[PDB]
């Protein structure tokens, strides 16, 4: 895969055009801490090393163990981890929308 | 006529006082540079 881990990001160019430096110095953390989640994203692919079962068949007198381990490896698939922060982020987004609407109204006034 | 002299002199001195009281130049040099820093941007969530 490596789609939404290795080869994707968020455009920081429009992010730096609004932040008033010392007012939003946590953006310096946000561009850096998320970069840590990009740095571990440089590692950690889906399949880091495919198993050459033919090599183990040639290197073992009895290849039935190799076939059994290949069948067990194909029979097990790990799914995506569970999430419980989506509702919290949606609540923060809704509160942000309300505060932005209030701030826009005050700016209009 | 010292009484009328005294009353007219003091009425004139008070009249000069209220002429000077309105002799000033109202300088409207109230700069509005404070509004260049009154606006505060909306705080985000971190």
């Amino acid at each position: 895969a490596s789609k939404r881990i290795a080869r994707s990001s968020i455009d920081w160019a429009k992010m730096a055009e609004s932040v008033p430096e010392s007012q939003k110095a946590m953006y310096n953390q946000f561009k850096a801490k998320s970069d840590g989640y990009i740095r571990k994203a440089l590692s950690y692919p889906e399949q880091p090393s495919p198993i050459n079962w033919e090599h183990y068949r040639k290197s073992l007198t009895n290849p039935a163990m190799v076939d059994a381990f290949k069948k067990q490896y194909e029979a097990l698939k790990v799914p995506y981890p569970e999430d419980k922060v989506s509702s919290q982020i949606d609540a923060q987004e809704a509160e942000a929308k309300k505060e932005i609407t209030k701030f826009i109204q005050e700016s209009r006034g | 006529p010292w009484i009328m002299v005294f009353l007219v002199s003091m009425a004139l001195l008070w009249a000069i006082m209220t002429m000077v009281f309105f002799l000033y130049q109202p300088r409207s040099v109230s700069s509005a540079k404070g509004f260049s820093d009154r606006t505060v941007y909306l705080n985000w969530k971190w």
